[PDB]
Formats: C-alpha cells, structure tokens, sequence
C-alpha cells in the first residue's frame, strides 16, 4: 500500500509485465495439470488412475495428440511441441519476476511511472476532465497524508485535520 | 381516481405533474380580505431550448433544441408558499419550500453536454393588478435565484474547491500557477431567472390550477470554470390553492 | 494521432490472430 | 480579480468568533446553553446586521435572553456569502468527524 | 504506564467531590459500555449525530454537566438535550425508556455509574482518541 | 482539408449521428445514413471482401 | 492531448524494426 | 552550510538582507529539490529544465512571520511525496500556520494567523507581502527550499520534476 | 527551425518500408542457393 500511494506501482509496466507472468504462470499451471490429467490413456483398470503410471515407462502417459486437437477446437491454437511447452512454462514466470525487479530497481531512485503528462495538464485546466487515472491519483494522495505520520515517525509529521485531504462527509 | 406507490412505481409518472380535466375552465375568486396558499405547485419541463454560441460574425443566435440524458429526474414539486393579495388588486405568490431545483443535463448536437440547474428557488410571481378571480387568461410572471450548479465542497477531479480542496495544480509543481487561475479558483455564482406561468384550465370548485410555463436560466459554469449558456425550459404545471 | 496509433497496433493484433489460427503450421504426426 | 470568497472569510471575524450570518450551526456547539435550540432560532432567524439584533428574536425568554449576554462577545456579523448559506449549508455543511 | 487509581479519579459531582474506582469497576464500565452504547458511541463519538461526542470538555459544557459521574448516571436516567431543554427517552435509550429500549431494563443503579466511570476514565488514557474519530485512530 | 464529407454530401449524406447536418441546422435524425453509417458501411464491407478473398 | 510527439516515432520503429527482422529471418527460412 | 554563513554574517554586525544577500546563488540553488535526483519519473525525459525551467534567477531567502511577528518555518518537502501540504511550524516545531483543505473547522489558515513573508537576497531582498493569497503561493515553493526565477517559455517546460544525470 | 514535426516520421518510413523490402527479397534469395 506504500507502493500504491507513494510509488504508483500499479501503473508501472515492469511490474504489468510481472503480473502477467505470475498469473499466466498461474494459467500455464493449471490448464497444463488439468489437460494432462483429461487426456490420459486408459493404462489400468481402476477408477483411481494415478495407479496407472510407471514411472519407469516409455510411454507418454496422456495423448498429446487429442490434447492439440481440443485446443486447436476450443481456443483455436495450441501447442504441439512436449520441449517447448515445457520450456515456456519456466520462461513464462522466470521472465515476469525479472521484469518486475528492473521497475524495483527503478523505484529504489523514485524513478516512477507515477504520472501521464498529458492527462495532468488536460486535467489541470479542464476540470470537467476526470478519468480513472485522475481518480487513482486522489486515493494515492489520501494514502500518503493518512498514512504518514505513523508510518514514518522519525519525520515527526505534523498533520493539523483541516489539511487532510478528505471528500465530502467522509 | 387515487392511486397508490405501488401503482405508479416505475412507470414514469412519478415525474408528471397531475392535470385537470379538459372541462375545468372555471374561476377561482379571491376575497381580497382572504389569506391564501399553495398547497402543492408542480412543474414538469417538456422540453429544454439552449442559445446557441452566435460566432464572432454572429447575426442572431436561436435557441435549438436539446435531447435529455438524465431521465424522469427533472419536476419541481411540493412547492408552497402564500398567494397574497395585493393593494393592487394583483397576486403574489412567495415559494417558501418544496423540491425546487432539479439538476439536469441536455446534450447539443455534436455531442456538448449543458448542465443547469433547473430551479424556482426563492421564486415570486405575480399577477397583473386587480385579479377578483383566477381564469383561464389569467398570467404570473415571476423571477427566481439559480444558485451555482455545484456547491461549495464540490471538488473537481484534480481535488480543487470552494469550501475544500486543492487550492493548486499540485500536479504541475512548478508550472506558472498564472495561466491556471480560472480553473485553480472556484466561483460560486448566483444568477436570477425568469418564468411565465400561464393559467389555462381551472377547477374553480377545488382550487386546482393548470398550464403551461416558460422559464430563462443560465446552465452550469463549473465555478467560474467557463461561461454558462442561456437555457429556455418550456413545460406545464399544476397548482392547488386552499384558503390559509 | 496516438488514438489512431493505438487502434492501429490493436488492429495488427487481431490480423495476427486471424493467420495464427487459419495460416498456422498444421500439426502432423511424424 | 479572482479569489476565493471563504479563505477571505476566514481573514473576517468569520475567522475568530461565530459569524451569525454564515457560520454553520454546529459551532453553537461550542459555549453553553446554545445548542440546538438557541441555535436553531438564531439560524431561522438569521441574517442580522447588528449582533445584538440577536436579543430581539421574538419569543426568547428571559433565560434565552441571557445566554445570549453572557455569548455576545462570541458572536459576530459578517455580510452573508452565498456559498456558505446555500445548499442549507449552516445546518450541514459536510464535516462529521 | 498503568493503570492507576489517580488515573482511576474522576469527578462524582460538579461539587469537586471525586471519587476513586477498581481496575474492576473500570472494565465492567467498558463491557457495559460496549454492550449498551459502543453501537452508537464506539470510541468517544455518536454515530447518529456525530456533532455530539463524549469528550469531558463536550460534556462539560453540557446543561446540566455531565463531566461527573453523577450527571452521566442522571443523564443514563433521563436525558436531555445539550441545553437541557428537552428531555429524549424517547429516542435515547435510558433506564426512563427501558421499555423502548430493552438493554437498559437490567442495568443496576452501579451498572450506570461504571458506565459512567468508563466514560470519564477514557479520555485521560486515549486523549485525543476518544471522542476524536478517524481522524485519530 | 476535407476530402471524402463533400462526396458523401453531394449525393445526400449530409447529417451526422451527433444532431448536426453541413447545411448548418440542429436537431435532425437522418436515419441510419448518416457519414457515420456510411463509414461503417464501408467498414463491414471491407470485412466482408475481405473474408471472400481468403476463400477464392 | 500534450503528447510527445516524439512518442509517435519511437512507437512506430518499436513495432517496425524487430518485427523486420523477424519477417527476414522467417521468409528465408521459408526459401530454403 | 548557507544558515552558517547567514549566523556568522549576524556576528560581524552585517544585517539581514546584507548577510542573505552574500548568500551565493550557486550554493542558493543546491538547497533546492528540484535539484534533487529522486524527484523525477521513469517516463518524464530529457533535461530538467525542461520540469521545472531554466533557472534565472534566486528570488532570495523567503522568511515567514505570523501577526505576532514570530519568525515561522515552512516544513520541507520529503523527496517521497510527490505533493505535499504546506504546514509552518515556530522554531520549535509548533504548527502555527498552513494551508487548509477542508476550510470550515479550519483554525492556522494565513488569513486567520496573518502570515506575511519578507525577503533577504536575491531579487527581491527587502520585500515584504502581506496580502494572502501571494503568500500562499511563496509558501508553496518553499516545501521546495529556496525560490528561484524561471524561465518555462524557452522549453515550454511542463512544470514536472525530472531526475538529473547523477539519477539517469 | 520551425520545421513540420510529421517530415522526421515521413523520412524515417519513406526510407525504412522501400528498403526493408529489398532486403527481405535479397536474404530470401541467396538461401535459395
Ligand atoms: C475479465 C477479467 C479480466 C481480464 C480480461 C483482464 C486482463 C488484463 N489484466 Mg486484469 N485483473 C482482473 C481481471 C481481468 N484482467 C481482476 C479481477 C483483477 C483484480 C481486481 C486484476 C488485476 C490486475 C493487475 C494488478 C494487473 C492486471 C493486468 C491485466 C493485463 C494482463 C493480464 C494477464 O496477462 O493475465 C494472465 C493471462 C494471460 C497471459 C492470458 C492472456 C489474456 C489477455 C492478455 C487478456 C487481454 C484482454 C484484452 C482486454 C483484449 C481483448 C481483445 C478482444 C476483445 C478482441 C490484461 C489487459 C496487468 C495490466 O494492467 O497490464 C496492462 C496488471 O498489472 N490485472
Ligand atoms: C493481480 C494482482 C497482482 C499480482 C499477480 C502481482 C504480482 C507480483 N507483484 Mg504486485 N502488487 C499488486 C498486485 C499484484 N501483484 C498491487 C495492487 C500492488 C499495489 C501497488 C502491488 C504491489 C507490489 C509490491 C510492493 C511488489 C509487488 C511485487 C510483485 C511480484 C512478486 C514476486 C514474488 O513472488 O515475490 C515473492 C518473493 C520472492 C519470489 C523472492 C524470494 C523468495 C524465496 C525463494 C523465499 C524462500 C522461502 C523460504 C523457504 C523460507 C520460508 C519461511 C516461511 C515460514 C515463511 C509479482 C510480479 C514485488 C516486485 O515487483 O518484486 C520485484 C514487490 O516488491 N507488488
Ligand atoms: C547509460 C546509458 C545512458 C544514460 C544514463 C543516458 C542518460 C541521458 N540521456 Mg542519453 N543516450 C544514450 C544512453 C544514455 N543516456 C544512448 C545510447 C543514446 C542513443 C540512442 C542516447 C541518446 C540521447 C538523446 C538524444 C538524448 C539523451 C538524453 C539524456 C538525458 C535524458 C534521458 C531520458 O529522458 O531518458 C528517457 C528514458 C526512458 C524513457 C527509459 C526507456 C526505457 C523503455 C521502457 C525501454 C525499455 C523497455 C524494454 C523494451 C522492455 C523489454 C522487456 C523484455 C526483455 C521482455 C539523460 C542525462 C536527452 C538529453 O537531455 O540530452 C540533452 C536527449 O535528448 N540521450
Ligand atoms: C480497442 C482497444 C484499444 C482495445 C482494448 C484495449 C485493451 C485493454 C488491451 C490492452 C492490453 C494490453 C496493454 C496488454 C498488456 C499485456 C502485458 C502486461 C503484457 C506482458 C508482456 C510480457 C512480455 C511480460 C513478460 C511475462 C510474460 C512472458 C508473460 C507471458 C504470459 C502468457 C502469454 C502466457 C500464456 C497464456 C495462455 C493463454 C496460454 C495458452 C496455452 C494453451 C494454448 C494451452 C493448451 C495446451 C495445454 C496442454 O497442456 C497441452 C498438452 C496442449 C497440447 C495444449 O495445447
Ligand atoms: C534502435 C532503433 C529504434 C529503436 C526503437 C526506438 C524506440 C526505442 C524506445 C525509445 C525510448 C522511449 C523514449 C520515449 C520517447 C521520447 O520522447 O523520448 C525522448 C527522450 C529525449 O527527450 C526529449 O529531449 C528533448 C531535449 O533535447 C526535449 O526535452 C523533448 O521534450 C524530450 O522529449 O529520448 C531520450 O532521452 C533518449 C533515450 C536515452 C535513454 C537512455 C537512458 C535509459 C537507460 C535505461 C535502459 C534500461 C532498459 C531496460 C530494459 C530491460
Ligand atoms: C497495413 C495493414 C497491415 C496489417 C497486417 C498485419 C500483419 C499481421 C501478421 C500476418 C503475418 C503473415 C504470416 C505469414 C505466414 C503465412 O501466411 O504463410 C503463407 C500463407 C499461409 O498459407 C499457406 O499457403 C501456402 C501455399 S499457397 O502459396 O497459398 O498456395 C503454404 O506455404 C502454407 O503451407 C500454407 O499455410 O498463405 C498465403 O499465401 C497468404 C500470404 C499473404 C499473407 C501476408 C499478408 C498480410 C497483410 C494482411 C493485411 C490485412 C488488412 C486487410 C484490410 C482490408
Ligand atoms: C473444498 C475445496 C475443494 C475440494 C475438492 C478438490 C477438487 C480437486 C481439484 C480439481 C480442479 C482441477 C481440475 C483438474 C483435475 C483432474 O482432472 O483430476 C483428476 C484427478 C484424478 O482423477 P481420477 O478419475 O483418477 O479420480 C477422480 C475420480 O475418477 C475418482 O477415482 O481427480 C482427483 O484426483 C480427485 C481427488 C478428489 C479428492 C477430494
Ligand atoms: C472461437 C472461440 C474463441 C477462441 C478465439 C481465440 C483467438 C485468440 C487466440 C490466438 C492467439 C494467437 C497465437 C499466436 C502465436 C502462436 O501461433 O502460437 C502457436 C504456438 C504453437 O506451439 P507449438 O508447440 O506448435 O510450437 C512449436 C514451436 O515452438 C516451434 O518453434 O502455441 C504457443 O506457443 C502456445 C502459447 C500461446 C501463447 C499466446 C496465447 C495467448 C495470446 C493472447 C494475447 C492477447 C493479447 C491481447 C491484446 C489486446
Ligand atoms: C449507553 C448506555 C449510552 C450512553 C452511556 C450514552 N449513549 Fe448516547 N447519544 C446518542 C445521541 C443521538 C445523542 C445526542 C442526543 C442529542 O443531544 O440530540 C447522545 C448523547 C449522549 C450523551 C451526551 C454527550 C454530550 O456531549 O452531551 C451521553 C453522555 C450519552 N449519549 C451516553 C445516541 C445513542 C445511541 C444510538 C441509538 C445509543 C445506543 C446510545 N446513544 C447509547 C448511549
Ligand atoms: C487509411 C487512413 C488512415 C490509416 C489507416 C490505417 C493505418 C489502417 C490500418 C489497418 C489495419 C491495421 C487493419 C487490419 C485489419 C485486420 C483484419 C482485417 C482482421 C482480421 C481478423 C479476422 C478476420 C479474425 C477472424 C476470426 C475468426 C473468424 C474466428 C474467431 C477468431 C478470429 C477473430 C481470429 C488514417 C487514419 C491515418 C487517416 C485516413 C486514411
Ligand atoms: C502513403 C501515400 C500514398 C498512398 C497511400 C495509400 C495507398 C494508402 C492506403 C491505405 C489503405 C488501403 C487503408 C485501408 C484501410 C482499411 C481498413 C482499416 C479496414 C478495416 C477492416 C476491418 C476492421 C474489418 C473488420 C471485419 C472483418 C475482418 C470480418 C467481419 C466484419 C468486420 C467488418 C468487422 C500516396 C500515393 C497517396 C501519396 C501520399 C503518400
Ligand atoms: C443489396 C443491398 C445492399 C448491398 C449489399 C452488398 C453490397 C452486399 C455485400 C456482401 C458481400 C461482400 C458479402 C460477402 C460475404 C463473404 C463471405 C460469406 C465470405 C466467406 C468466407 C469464408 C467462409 C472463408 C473461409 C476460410 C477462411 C476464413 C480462412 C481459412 C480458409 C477458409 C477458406 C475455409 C445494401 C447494403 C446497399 C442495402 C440495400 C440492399
Ligand atoms: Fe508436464
């Protein structure tokens, strides 16, 4: 929440790089698991499969085949390849977490993306102007004053009430 | 016939002002040794006509119309005050309350929205002089106050106020604070209208009155933000009067 | 001209998603 | 040319003492016996050119009367400004705690 | 620090007559306190009328006063506006209204006066806290 | 500078979707020909050419 | 709106130059 | 470093504006966050005087009184926030003064604790202004430090801290 | 100089889209033989 209200972090494009790739690392986790697991070979008799599996096998315990053919149907591509699959899997989220650490990095200088010009100077003289992005600005700037005083209290932050930014009522 | 909340929810009518049957062209008299009221004035604009900007060329600039985008939220209602009898002979009636403002927003042609403030605030209305009866020729003509649009602790998307706020561009730290003034410095402004309200049906028994209205008003101006644009509201309006 | 820089780039996109699907490699069985 | 009309007030006697034009009726609050009553007739009552107007409202009592004594020297009157009366701004003007 | 009985001594009257209280008379005041009032007072203020806190400097100026112990419980008994003009039982709950409002019906006459207490106790701990609001939490 | 408006008005495209016409009045609905049907018009038919293409 | 101007070229050769390049590499695979 | 000079000048028997007027412009504008590295933005490019502008000139010292003639303190901005409110504080950290948001309860405005500033140094070494909304303005740049001149039109500067080549 | 801004675009993509054009064709060639 510091990072939010001091940083911006949200908007920052390393860290949007980041989360794609923990959310679709996440994605690549779990539809990976789910179609091995809804295209396996009949490879033993029970109903409990997870008996059907010698680790010691040739065989590729589920069809790649079918798997690329429902994929191919429902999301129009698919992967074909078992090495580069898997290699995509380590890039995916391996390449978001760095990206995230460079926007750190820049952080570590204040070097934020905390504003867009062009929105703060349309803003500043239209004051029928309000998107999302002004919106976002007000909680940040709520976030720091609220939040400072007793956050960092080696400054010795004194806010008198009728400083503190507030909307109406609340 | 009375209705009930459940008949009428929903359906539009909440913002329709009663009316009067086609046959109710009577009189009302007025016994000058008489104190009189409105119980319940209600307005409902039909229709919203804005001055168009006549160029620097200009030669006259009409009023077009406008289409609404704000939905049945546009009556004034519930509105009393006494009908005093002037010296005179003429009519006054002095709004004391009521739902007397409604804000709502036209748009232009090309897509420019006009916020204004729809309102009878503070409004006195009179007749000609020498009024013994209310008829169906019978005219108020009024002025009312329109107060700014927003109020004093409206703050802008950048967090500037009247009564709260900003009082910078905190966004542009070192900009030159001088070509921002305008927008920097929230205005409140308090503007004066004008209405006609022309009495055309009149249910002498019950006191009820009914016709048409015509009003001249400024739109928002965003706290001195930009200049306002004249505004015509045309429409109808229904009056009950009871002895006081 | 960045609103039409941005439908622009969008607009590639959803070609490139067009030729991906219907001009893929087709997957074979070697 | 163009300022904002309440930071000038509060450059008034607005600024020190209970403006009975304009201040909102909480402040009332703050002395003894005012609150709600007295306050409330003072507001209804209001625009006053003199503070002392404040002891002719018509029906205090001789108790009322004297409170207000005793809290003339905590009133004041300032020309009305529009944006702080509108809106019934005097009777809530936002402020909560 | 602790919690010790000067901080424990609180006016009983608006005669300077004090009075010292238990560590055990404090905290029944508090659970009395949030089981009767905090719904509308938690912390010091009044949720359905926010002009209105709980501070001494607030019930101090109150007619009649209400910075003591037995102005609270009178208060409890059968409130008032803060000019004592017009009595409120009938939307404030007191044990005049136990009727109307069924958690004072089984308030003992020491019930009040912890509450009371508790009350007066408070801002000398939280200060500025109490009866401050969000500004302060 | 404009380039294609004066050919869609000579031939009777003259109001916009937005209330206003070249000619100058306000208030109008011309209905879904407006310039703004006309390009989409032309839009969807680009789309739809461009699809036949493909299969040919 | 108080773009960069700027902004327009360096998105315009973000996009064209490396797509260029992968565009040469793949059609010469395709030719061999 | 400068408030040194300043008491050692005030030992040699030299006055106010004269010990602030021998205050170096150069050593002025170092005490100055525009300056500061960490005060720009990731996406905000080129030179910093295409933020703040083309230093000119040092306006001088700005020093703050309230109607008791107590001296008042405009606290600095940290290079964290990139706004801060104005809050002036007596020597000993009292706040005394600011700028209001919410103005109905508001009790240290300027107008209501008739804040003026005066100036030593630079250019306008020996103006006083009193009216508030002037004031206002000084004491908003002293969250930066010491007040500079600036040239925005040569640039067409945005008014935006950009980061220096210590921070690139 | 005040000199129209869209000249540095319009030179850039004059000279890149012919070029990068004949390069395409020219590499594609010479992995034929
Ligand atoms: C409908 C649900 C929905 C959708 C479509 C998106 C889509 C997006 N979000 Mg959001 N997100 C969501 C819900 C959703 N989100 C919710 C509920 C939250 C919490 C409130 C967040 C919190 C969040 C954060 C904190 C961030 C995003 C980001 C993103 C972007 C990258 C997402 C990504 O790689 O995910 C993993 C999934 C994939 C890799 C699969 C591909 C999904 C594609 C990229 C989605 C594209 C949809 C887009 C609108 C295009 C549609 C075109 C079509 C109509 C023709 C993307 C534009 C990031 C961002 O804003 O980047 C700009 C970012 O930083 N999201
Ligand atoms: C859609 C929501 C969403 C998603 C998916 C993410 C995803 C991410 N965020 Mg964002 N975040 C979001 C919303 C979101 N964020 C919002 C709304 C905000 C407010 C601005 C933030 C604020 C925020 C901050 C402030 C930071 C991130 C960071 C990150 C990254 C964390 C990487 C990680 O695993 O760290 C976990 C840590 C590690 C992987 C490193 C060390 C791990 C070792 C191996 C641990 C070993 C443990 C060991 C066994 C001991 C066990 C003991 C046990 C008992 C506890 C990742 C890209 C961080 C970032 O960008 O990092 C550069 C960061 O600092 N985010
Ligand atoms: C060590 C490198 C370095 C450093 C520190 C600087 C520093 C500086 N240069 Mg110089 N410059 C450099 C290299 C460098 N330059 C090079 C190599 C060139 C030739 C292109 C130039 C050309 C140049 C010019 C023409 C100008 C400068 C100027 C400046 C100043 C402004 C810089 C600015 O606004 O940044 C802006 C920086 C950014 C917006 C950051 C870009 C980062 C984006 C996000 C790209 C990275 C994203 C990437 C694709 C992510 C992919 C992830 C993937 C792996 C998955 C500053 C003092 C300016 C100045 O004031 O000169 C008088 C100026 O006009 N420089
Ligand atoms: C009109 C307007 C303008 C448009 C609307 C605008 C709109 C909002 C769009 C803007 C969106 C925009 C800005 C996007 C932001 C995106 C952004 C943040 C990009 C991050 C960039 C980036 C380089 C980050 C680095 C991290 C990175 C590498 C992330 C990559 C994540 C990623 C692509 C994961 C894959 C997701 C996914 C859908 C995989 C599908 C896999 C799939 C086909 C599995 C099927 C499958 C499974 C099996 O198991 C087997 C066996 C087989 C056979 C098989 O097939
Ligand atoms: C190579 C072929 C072309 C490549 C594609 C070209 C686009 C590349 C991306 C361009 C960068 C975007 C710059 C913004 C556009 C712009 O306006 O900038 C414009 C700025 C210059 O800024 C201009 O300066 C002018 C004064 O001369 C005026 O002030 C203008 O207003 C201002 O726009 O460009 C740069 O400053 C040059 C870039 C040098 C950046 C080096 C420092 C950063 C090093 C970090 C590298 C880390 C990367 C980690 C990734 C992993
Ligand atoms: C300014 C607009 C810019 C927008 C466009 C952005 C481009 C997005 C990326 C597209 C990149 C193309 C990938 C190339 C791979 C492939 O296509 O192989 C060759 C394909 C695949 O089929 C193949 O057919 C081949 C045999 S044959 O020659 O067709 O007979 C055979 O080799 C192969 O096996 C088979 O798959 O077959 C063709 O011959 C098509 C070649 C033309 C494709 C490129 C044109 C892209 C421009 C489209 C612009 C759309 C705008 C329309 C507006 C109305
Ligand atoms: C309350 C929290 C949720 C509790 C239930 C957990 C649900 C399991 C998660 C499944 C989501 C993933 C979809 C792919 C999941 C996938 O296809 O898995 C299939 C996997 C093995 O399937 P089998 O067909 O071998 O077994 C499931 C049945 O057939 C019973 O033999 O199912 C489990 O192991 C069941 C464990 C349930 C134990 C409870
Ligand atoms: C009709 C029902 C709804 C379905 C509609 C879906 C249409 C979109 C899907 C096509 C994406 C095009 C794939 C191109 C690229 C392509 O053709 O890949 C095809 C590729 C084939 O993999 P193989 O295993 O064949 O690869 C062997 C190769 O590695 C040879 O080196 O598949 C991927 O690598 C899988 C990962 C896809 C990762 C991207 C998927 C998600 C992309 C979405 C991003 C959206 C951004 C939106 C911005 C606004
Ligand atoms: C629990 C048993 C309590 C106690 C001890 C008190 N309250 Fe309330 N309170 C409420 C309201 C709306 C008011 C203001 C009424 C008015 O003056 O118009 C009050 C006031 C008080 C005071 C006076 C404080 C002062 O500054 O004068 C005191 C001491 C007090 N109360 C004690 C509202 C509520 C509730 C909402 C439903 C509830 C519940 C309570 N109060 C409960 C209690
Ligand atoms: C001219 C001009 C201009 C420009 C333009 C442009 C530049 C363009 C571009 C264009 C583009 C860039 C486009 C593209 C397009 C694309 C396409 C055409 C698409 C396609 C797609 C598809 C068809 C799809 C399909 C599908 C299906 C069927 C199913 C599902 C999936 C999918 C979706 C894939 C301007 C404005 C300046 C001005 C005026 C003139
Ligand atoms: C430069 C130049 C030139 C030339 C130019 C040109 C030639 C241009 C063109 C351009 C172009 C040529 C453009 C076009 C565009 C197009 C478009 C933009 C399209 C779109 C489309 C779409 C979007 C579609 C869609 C769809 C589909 C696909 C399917 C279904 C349906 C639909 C419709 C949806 C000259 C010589 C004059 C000179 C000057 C310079
Ligand atoms: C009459 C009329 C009109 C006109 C119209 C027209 C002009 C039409 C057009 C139309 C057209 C213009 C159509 C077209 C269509 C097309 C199609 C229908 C297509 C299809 C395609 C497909 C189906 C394909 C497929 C594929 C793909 C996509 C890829 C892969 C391969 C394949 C080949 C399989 C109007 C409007 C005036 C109105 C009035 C009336
Ligand atoms: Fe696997």
């Amino acid at each position: 929440l510091f990072f939010q209200g001091f940083h911006n972090w949200t908007l920052n494009p390393f860290h949007m790089m980041g989360v794609a790739g923990v959310l679709g690392g996440a994605l690549l986790c779990a539809i990976h698991g789910a179609t091995v697991e809804n295209t396996l070979f009949q490879d033993g008799e029970g109903a409990s499969t997870f008996r059907a599996f010698n680790p010691t096998q040739a065989e590729e315990t589920y069809s790649m085949v079918t798997a690329n053919r429902f994929w191919s149907q429902i999301f129009g591509i698919a992967f074909s390849n078992k090495r580069w699959l898997h290699f995509f899997m380590l890039f995916v989220p391996v390449t978001g977490l760095w990206m995230s650490a460079i926007g750190v990095v820049g952080l570590a200088l204040n070097l934020r993306s905390y504003d867009f010009i062009s929105q703060e100077i349309r803003a500043a003289e239209d004051p029928e102007f309000e998107t999302f992005y002004t919106k976002n600005l007000l909680l940040n700037e709520g976030i720091r004053a609220w939040m400072a005083p007793q956050d960092q209290p080696h400054e010795n932050f004194v806010f008198p009430e009728e400083v503190l930014p507030r909307g109406n009522a609340l | 016939q009375t209705l009930t909340y459940d008949d009428i929810v929903g359906t539009g009518l909440a913002n329709k002002c009663p009316t009067l049957d086609d046959t109710a062209r009577g009189a009302y008299p007025i016994d000058s040794s008489q104190t009189y009221r409105i119980a319940r004035l209600c307005l409902q604009p039909t229709t919203f006509l804005v001055k168009e900007e006549p160029k620097n060329k200009r030669q006259e600039a009409e009023f077009v119309p406008t289409k609404l985008v704000t939905r049945e939220t546009t009556s004034l209602d519930q509105i009393q005050g006494e009908l005093k009898v002037n010296s005179d002979g003429s009519l006054t009636f002095v709004e004391e309350d009521g739902i007397d403002f409604q804000p709502v927003t036209v748009q232009m042609a090309g897509g420019e929205r006009i916020p204004l403030l729809f309102t009878v605030k503070n409004l006195v209305a009179s007749t000609q002089p020498n009024v013994t009866s209310i008829t169906t020729s019978t005219d108020f003509k009024g002025e009312f106050n329109v107060p700014s649009y927003r109020t004093a602790n409206f703050l802008d998307p950048k967090g500037r106020g009247l009564a709260s706020g900003y009082d910078s561009a905190i966004a542009l730290p070192q900009a030159k604070e001088e070509e921002l003034a305008r927008a920097n410095v929230k205005r409140f402004s308090l503007t004066k209208g004008q209405i006609s309200l022309n009495v055309a049906k009149v249910d002498g028994r019950t006191g009820e009155i009914a016709g048409t209205f015509e009003s001249e008003q400024l739109s928002d101006d965003d706290m001195g933000a930009h200049e306002p644009h004249e505004v015509k509201i045309q429409g109808v309006f229904y009056a009950s009067i009871e002895p006081a | 001209m960045e609103t039409i820089t941005y439908v622009f780039i969008f607009a590639c996109i959803i070609a490139l998603f067009f030729f991906a699907i219907f001009f893929r490699e087709p997957p074979r069985i070697t | 040319e163009l300022v904002n009309v309440v930071d000038e007030k509060l450059g008034t006697a607005y600024g020190e003492k209970i403006d009975l034009n304009n201040t909102n009726i909480a402040a009332f609050i703050q002395y003894r016996g005012l609150y709600p009553t007295l306050a409330k007739l003072i507001v209804k009552n209001a625009p006053y050119e003199s503070v002392e107007d404040v002891l002719n409202i018509p029906g205090l009592t001789e108790r009322q009367k004297q409170i207000l004594r005793e809290n003339l020297e905590h009133f004041t009157v300032t020309e009305v400004e529009t944006a702080l009366v509108e809106g019934g701004d005097r009777y809530n003007n936002g402020l909560y705690k | 620090a602790e919690l010790t009985p000067e901080v424990l001594t609180v006016p009983l009257n608006s005669e300077g007559k004090t009075i010292t209280l238990t560590e055990k008379q404090y905290l029944e005041g508090k659970r009395l306190f949030q089981y009767a009032c905090a719904s509308c007072h938690v912390g010091g203020i009044t949720k359905t009328n926010p002009s209105l806190d709980l501070r001494t400097e607030t019930l101090a100026l109150a007619t009649p006063p209400r910075d003591n112990i037995e102005g609270l419980v009178d208060y409890m008994k059968n409130p008032t506006t803060y000019d004592g003009e017009q009595e409120i039982a009938e939307v404030h709950p007191s044990l005049r209204s136990a009727d109307i409002f069924p958690k004072m019906r089984n308030l003992t006459e020491k019930d009040l006066v912890a509450i009371a207490g508790h009350i007066l106790v408070e801002p000398k701990i939280l200060g500025d806290k109490w009866g401050g609001g969000k500004v302060y939490y | 500078g404009m380039f294609v408006l004066p050919f869609m008005a000579r031939l009777g495209v003259t109001g916009s979707w937005s209330g206003w016409s070249i000619t100058g009045e306000t208030g109008i609905d011309p209905g879904f020909w407006s310039f703004e049907g006309v390009a989409l018009a032309h839009i969807v038919l680009s789309g739809l050419l461009f699809l036949a293409a493909c299969w040919h | 709106m108080e773009v960069n101007q700027l902004g327009l070229i360096a998105t315009a050769l973000f996009v064209l130059v490396p797509s260029v390049f992968l565009i040469i590499l793949y059609v010469q695979t395709e030719s061999q | 470093e400068i408030n040194r000079r300043v008491q050692a000048s005030l030992a040699s028997g030299a006055t106010l504006e004269e010990a602030w007027s021998a205050i170096p412009e150069k050593l002025a504008f170092y005490d100055y966050i525009g300056n500061n590295p960490a005060k720009g933005g990731l996406f905000r490019t080129g030179p910093m005087n295409k933020g703040d502008g083309i230093a000119q000139a040092w306006k001088g010292h700005a020093v703050f009184r309230n109607k008791e003639g107590e001296e008042l303190f405009v606290r600095r901005m940290p290079a964290f926030f990139e706004s801060f409110p104005v809050i002036l504080t007596d020597k000993n950290g009292v706040v005394k003064a600011d700028i209001p948001f919410r103005r109905a309860e508001s009790k240290y405005s300027f107008e209501q604790q008739g804040v003026t500033v005066s100036f030593y140094g630079g250019e306008l070494n020996g103006q006083t202004f009193t009216d508030p909304p002037t004031v206002k303005s000084y004491a908003r740049k002293a969250i930066f430090g010491e007040i500079f001149e600036f040239d925005t039109e040569t640039l067409n500067s945005d008014g935006i801290f950009r980061t220096s080549p210590r921070g690139w």
